[PDB]
DNA sequence: TCTGTGCAGTGCTCGATGTTTTATTTAT
């Protein structure tokens, strides 16, 4: 019913490098739709049903940045997003606004620079379920947990 | 007179028909009266005036004597007795000491009945949102108990006016019998505690005046020129004939139709130890301050179970129960112990609420401490944001989220009290108050939302308003068992 | 039937129409999602206050009230409380063959009545009464040239009225205007730039809007206008209601629309006659979903629980239509309208 | 069994009064007994000068009030409260004259998605029949609101007519079924209560009496 | 008719004329999906400092919250006409603050001010003390003849037409101003999801990478802009102007309506595009044509043409269904038609 | 045949003033 985040966590960090090449180089999360590796890729997590299709496109999609990228850390609820990338001490507190404010496709857009930027170490089953939803109150709950943080 | 004619407004425990008793008929029988008029607050008025009129009476010499006049009323003789130093000073219509009254009142204009009538009028919305003569013909009942009530509950007429001794607004607390006769006794303090609670000028302000401008210390007031305090120079005009009173809609053949008043101050220093209100108890340097309880930017109540509400806040947020309730405490430990209690939210001369639980249980008390809990966990949060929005040097309503969002929980939570105690009982009890909490939950974070809502997109205020989130969260996690 | 339904639905640019003392725009919950919100006094203002209002309603025919024509029915109704002698000094010195009189006529006179009847007791009169009751003299003669606007609107808030029968309801009954769909508000982070300062502004501030398709609702009580208009006429009181059916559809309330300008006109406005006023409102209650706009899914919603309710809600009776719109009709019990004229034209000829 | 007339009062915006003096003008959560009554007295052509009628209709009519959860696509939606806040301009400030203030304030609270059934039966020793309070909400002649004039009515005020032993047992015919009732005659199985003081004293006009409903849990 | 309705088609190319709190393009929903906006403040700043206002309208008004930076403008502007007492008793009484040598004075809010006007007030300042009488029955006095000070407005139009108020002074009193302008919002006939340009700014004296990497958010458009005209209001603004002086300033805005454009952004990115469809139209009731993209413009060969088309399409739609016969005249580059810009004024000018 | 100073008569705006307030501060 739920997606195994970390099963597909391990799926993207064991792929052969070229399937790995031809899903980075996507500039937006719907071209992943292009692409053959991307559908074998999430076929076992269940893409097939439109119910994961939205969640499956964000989570690669912030993979894409790189294998080495995101580091996912063990639970000591866990590191989120928002402290994550307050963690790095790279990311200007405008870039955060700036994302949490931006629309469709531009969000992940922006996210994806900013994962890239900060190289976070976090909870990735806590952030695949933020991207889940992904919606305005997750959103905004990202922002303050960063501020929250600094 | 207050002690000979018939003046209470009463219907029986569980009768019909409303009936205008006298003192004597009250004191003097085993008939269960409730007090009945169409106000809540007049209700409360009307008992505080016969608790302060058996307080002077008949105080019992012991917890004995006090248990035993609860379940045997007195004879005539012994009433007599009792009342016979006392005639004197409760004549309404009198030469030289009216009732609560100053003769003498130098006043260009009579002021209409409705001054009295607290909350009838006293803000420019009054006129516009309230039935017009309430105040044209007040009964000699209703004229004791307005009268008493400004002295006490209500504020002061406007500048010029003192109030009570209390201060402005007061909470009042009695504790609660079976019929009034034994709710009026319940109250009354026995001799000895008398003493203790005043260790002095004992005469009215109707008969022994207060001097303009003097100063007056607490401790120089004795207990029944305290209870029956009168801070304002009023002055009852000449009544008229049999007709309806407009404020009660019974018949009268004395009805007052207007007042004279008079700016007149003073000071009182110091706090007089009025036992019918508790306090809040605060050390600053190294002296004990007390302040009597009111109801300030929040009325805190729910339908049907207000009495507790207003318990429990004594009982848990240095508040201190009303001496009349350390009593009952003392002299039956093991007692269940309910609430008859009132009070006004003001704006100086403007009452803006009307809080009065006035009528003759662990489940109850449980669902209450839940309530108040949700209630001091959205405090906490809007106080955290409200000081945050101050230290940023941003100016307007959002210092003070958190008195409105109060306000808010309470009108909001009300409407889930009348499915809550319809489902109380032995097995449902746990899963009613479960889902209460749900509810709660749900319903602070909607009201801290909509209280910071008009401050999105200030970016300066992420920080404050992170914070303020984030303490309500903790506060809520703190309350799930 | 006594009743006329009013039904508008009306699209809005970014605006903020209402809003409350946090300066937020209103709102409130319906079937559980929130809708902004024109409330019922803001919407009856703006049509109360209006030029339209002031020319058709203000300056009726029907305005003013002659006591001198009323003094025979005056004289019987008050003649079993009042003897002829007081009912008319009354009547005489207020102003200085009628068939029926207006409630709130006859309980402001029987007060006055009451007054002179206590006068003459009390043994004075001349200037002495009227120097009493000069206030309230002057605030009747006001209230006696004004009849269609107390009649439709009810008695204003300062009135003088002074009796149970002088508390003046509304013949309309205007509903909170809510929108049809969920919103999620905009808001407008706005600078004040000062001309003497040179590092940014000198105020920063933010303000709440929003577009909407709005729903008003609406009904007349035509028994009621024509015995607060002394007993006018079906037809009478059928062209007053022409012209609530035309302030529905235009007028807008003047808040914000110096900076927002959303000077709509009414997509679409139906008229319907029925013994029991009903709103439309559950058409909404589920919220309309966005397809190519809000509007035309709107009006469709509307038509649809039309067609599904209005049999066994007993809304048979005369029903009209008014749109811009082609979407599909509704039942073909609801006569077409091409014109708001047309429409109009089809209330004053009784349906 | 006696003959019972079940109504409807449902719409996007309800108000129920309690007791105030203020210009803040509060809400139940469900509707009253001054509210029923003003409500049928509103369908009977009643003035409010008249006293005679109005008592009549008050000493002949019992109420009970079934409160009713709004169900959307299966899924359950809650009644809320709303806050308006409500002004007036040019507000009478005396209640002879035409002086008058800028602006004053009042606070107004509402039910939303709240809906009810009203089962309605005649006292022993009523005036009125059952027939001609069902003529008066199907042809109402002042103008039926729910509380207030700005809130009118989705559903028609009449609902059915049915013969049964008990107000509960009369409104079990009537989807949707499980709300909490609240009547003015006792039913055998419950035995709580539910104060209020909303018994309009129609010799003392807009003044009010103590009473109490009986509270019947739904399943 | 006392209303002059204005509706211009403004396309813009790739831009960013007016953002927000965080340098994003400012939007709202309309019809359920994101338009992009130009707040109705922008406009009408651009036009009151425009060339165009300054040659054909004048001075635009000064709006500031510091008078003691106020006072010493006034004493350099207006002291050959009065001495620098009455200049400072006159700003102490219009604002309700003392006015002295403080470095720091401020008022209430920011508030316009009209140095004619303020000039105006001064004298009755100096004859009031001159003849002895004092504040309170000189501020009773100026309350009679409102119209007399309203006549200085000819010198600050920008508040005749947008507005003033005040909660000090005797501007609470005597400078309380209802615009005779409305106007509102600009907004993107279509939905637009906006670009954003990823930018970098390069070191010379850094040989690796750049020193600044950033995003910009960008978008292209076209605009429906929306103003009327109360005629009357702006005479009674005025101090009692005549209605050609009124249809003059309405033609100016007109002209503004078409051709100002903000200047944010324009630096890098110049979107100096005029309107291609201009429409005035005399009513009773203010008509805003905002409806005709509620449903918002699906692009065929762009999204101009389009536009256009919906709002010629609403706008027989209203006038048909609502019997509307104002007169009206139309100028487009894609109803009387208007072949120039100046032919529509020249209608506008002389009453339609 | 209209109008003028005294009113009586009061409609007011004027100002000082009766009272009284505070509760917090994540997660790492
Ligand atoms: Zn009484």
């Amino acid at each position: 019913d739920e997606i195994d985040a970390m099963a597909l966590y391990r799926a993207w960090q064991q792929l052969d490098n070229g399937s790995c090449a031809q899903i980075r180089r996507v500039s937006e999360p719907d071209e992943l739709r292009d692409i053959p590796a991307f559908y074998r890729l999430v076929q076992p997590f269940g893409w097939e049903n439109p119910r994961h299709q939205q969640a499956l496109l964000r989570m690669v999609f912030c993979l894409s940045a790189g294998k080495n990228v995101i580091r996912h850390q063990d639970k000591k609820t866990g590191i989120s997003l928002g402290r994550a990338l307050a963690n790095s001490g790279r990311i200007n507190e405008r870039r955060i606004f700036q994302l949490i404010r931006a629309d469709r496709t531009a969000d992940m857009v922006q996210l994806r620079r900013l994962l890239t930027h900060a190289e976070p170490v976090l909870d990735w089953p806590l952030m695949a379920r933020m991207l889940t939803w992904w919606g305005k109150r997750e959103r905004q709950q990202l922002l303050e947990d960063f501020v929250l943080t600094t | 007179n207050l002690l000979i004619d018939n003046w209470i407004p009463v219907r029986p425990r569980n009768g019909g028909k409303v009936q205008i008793i006298n003192l004597q008929s009250l004191y003097c029988s085993r008939d269960q009266w409730r007090l009945s008029l169409p106000r809540d607050d007049m209700e409360l008025a009307a008992l505080a005036l016969l608790v302060c009129i058996g307080q002077i009476i008949a105080p019992a010499k012991d917890d004995v004597e006090f248990r035993h006049r609860i379940m045997n009323p007195l004879t005539e003789d012994e009433f007599q007795q009792l009342i016979a130093p006392w005639i004197d000073m409760f004549y309404l219509n009198h030469a030289e000491h009216p009732f609560m009254q100053t003769k003498g009142v130098k006043a260009n204009d009579v002021t209409p009945m409705e001054k009295l009538l607290a909350g009838v009028s006293g803000a420019t919305n009054c006129a516009f949102v309230n039935q017009p003569g309430q105040g044209e013909a007040l009964c000699g009942g209703c004229t004791a108990i307005a009268l008493f009530n400004q002295a006490n509950q209500a504020p002061g007429f406007g500048g010029g006016f003192k109030s009570g001794l209390r201060g402005g607004t007061p909470v009042t607390t009695f504790v609660r019998g079976i019929d009034l006769r034994s709710t009026v006794l319940l109250n009354v303090l026995t001799l000895p505690r008398l003493q203790k609670q005043f260790p002095t000028e004992n005469q009215p302000t109707w008969i022994k005046p207060i001097k303009s401008n003097e100063s007056i210390p607490a401790s120089s007031i004795g207990f029944v020129r305290g209870l029956f305090w009168q801070p304002a120079h009023i002055e009852l005009c000449d009544p008229i004939g049999i007709g309806k009173c407009s404020c009660c809609g019974q018949e009268s053949n004395l009805r007052y139709t207007g007042f004279l008043k008079e700016k007149f101050t003073f000071t009182v220093n110091g706090l007089w130890p009025h036992p019918h209100s508790p306090c809040l108890v605060t050390v600053k340097k190294g002296e004990v301050e007390e302040k009597f309880l009111a109801f300030t930017t929040s009325a805190p109540s729910w339908t049907q179970i207000s009495r507790v509400v207003v318990d429990k806040i004594i009982q848990n947020e240095g508040n201190r129960v009303a001496a009349v309730v350390n009593q009952f405490r003392n002299i039956a430990p093991q007692s269940p112990l309910e609430l008859i209690m009132g009070g006004y939210r003001n704006n100086q001369a403007s009452i803006l609420e009307r809080r009065h639980d006035v009528l003759m249980g662990n489940v109850i008390n449980e669902i209450v401490t839940v309530g108040l809990g949700y209630k001091t966990a959205l405090r906490k949060a809007l106080y955290t944001f409200a000081e945050g929005f101050k230290n940023k040097d941003f100016k307007g309503a959002g210092v003070s989220v958190h008195e409105t969002a109060e306000r808010h929980f309470y009108r909001q939570s009300e409407l889930l009290i009348p499915d809550v105690l319809a489902n109380v009982n032995f097995s449902q009890a746990d899963e009613v108050i479960a889902d209460l909490r749900d509810k709660l939950h749900q319903l602070c974070e909607m009201l801290f939302n909509q209280s910071v809502a008009p401050y999105a997109h200030h970016p300066k205020l992420i920080s404050t308003l992170a914070l303020a989130r984030a303490t309500l969260y903790k506060h809520l996690r703190e309350l799930k068992p | 039937s006594n009743f006329i339904n009013i039904h508008v639905l009306i699209s809005h640019s970014p605006s903020c129409l209402n809003r409350d003392d946090m300066n937020m725009q209103k709102d409130a919950i319906f079937g559980g999602k929130r809708r902004v919100r024109i409330s019922s006094q803001s919407l009856k203002r703006a049509m109360r206050k209006s030029g339209y209002y002031a020319q058709n309603i203000g300056e009726s025919s029907l305005r003013t009230i002659h006591l001198a024509q009323l003094r025979d029915v005056l004289r019987q109704k008050l003649g079993e409380r009042f003897d002829q002698k007081i009912i008319d000094k009354t009547l005489a010195l207020l102003s200085g063959s009628a068939d029926a009189v207006t409630p709130w006529v006859v309980g402001e006179i029987a007060w006055f009545c009451e007054q002179v009847a206590k006068a003459e007791a009390d043994n004075l009169d001349d200037k002495k009464l009227l120097k009493v009751l000069k206030e309230d003299i002057a605030a009747i003669r006001v209230n006696l040239q004004q009849g269609v606007d107390i009649a439709l609107s009810g008695r204003m808030a300062t009135s003088g009225m002074m009796t149970e029968l002088g508390k003046v309801d509304g013949a309309m009954s205007i509903a909170h205007a809510i929108t049809t769909h969920q919103v999620d508000s905009d808001i407008d982070w706005f600078t004040a730039v000062d001309d003497l300062q040179e590092q940014g502004s000198a105020h920063l501030g933010t303000q709440e809007f929003s577009s909407g398709v709005f729903y008003r609702y609406a009904n007349i009580n035509l028994a009621q206008l024509q015995e607060n208009l002394g007993g006018a006429s079906r037809e009478q009181a059928l062209e007053i209601a022409t012209h609530v059916v035309h302030m529905l559809a235009t007028e807008v309330p003047g808040a914000k629309q110096r900076t927002y300008a959303a000077f709509n006109p009414a997509d679409m406005v139906m008229v319907n006659f029925s013994d029991m006023p009903l709103s439309m409102a559950n058409a909404f209650e589920k919220a309309v979903k966005a397809k190519d706009g809000f509007l035309q899914p709107s009006i469709q919603a509307f038509n649809q629980y039309w067609d599904r309710v209005a049999n066994g809600y007993g809304l048979n009776g005369a029903a009209a239509q008014f749109s811009l719109s082609d979407v599909d009709p509704i039942t073909a019990q609801v006569k077409q309208m091409p014109t708001l004229e047309q429409l109009k034209s089809w209330v004053r000829n009784n349906g | 069994m006696r003959s019972y007339l079940i109504l409807r009062l449902a719409g996007p915006m309800q108000a129920w009064g309690q007791p105030t003096f203020e210009g803040t003008r509060p809400t139940g959560r469900f509707p009253t007994r001054s509210g029923l009554l003003g409500l049928l007295g509103a369908c009977l052509g009643i003035q409010r000068d008249d006293t005679s009628s109005l008592q009549a209709l008050s000493e002949s009519v019992q109420f009970a009030v079934r409160c009713d959860e709004l169900i959307l696509d299966d899924r359950r939606v809650s009644v809320t409260g709303l806050r308006d806040y409500h002004t007036v301009l040019g507000a009478r400030e005396d209640y002879r004259g035409l002086k008058s203030h800028e602006t004053i304030q009042t606070w107004r609270e509402y039910l939303c998605d709240a809906s009810f059934t009203v089962a309605l039966w005649l006292t022993p020793h009523a005036t009125m029949v059952i027939s001609e309070l069902e003529k008066a909400v199907l042809k109402p002649r002042y103008t039926p609101y729910l509380g207030r004039r700005s809130c009118p009515l989705t559903h028609p005020l009449f609902l059915g007519t049915c013969q049964a032993s008990d107000p509960q047992k009369a409104l079990l015919n009537y989807e949707p079924v499980g709300g909490d009732i609240y009547s003015e005659e006792s039913v055998t199985g419950h035995h709580l209560k539910f104060t209020a003081r909303d018994e309009p004293m129609i010799t003392l006009p807009r003044q009010f009496a103590s009473r109490e409903w009986y509270v019947i849990k739904g399943g």
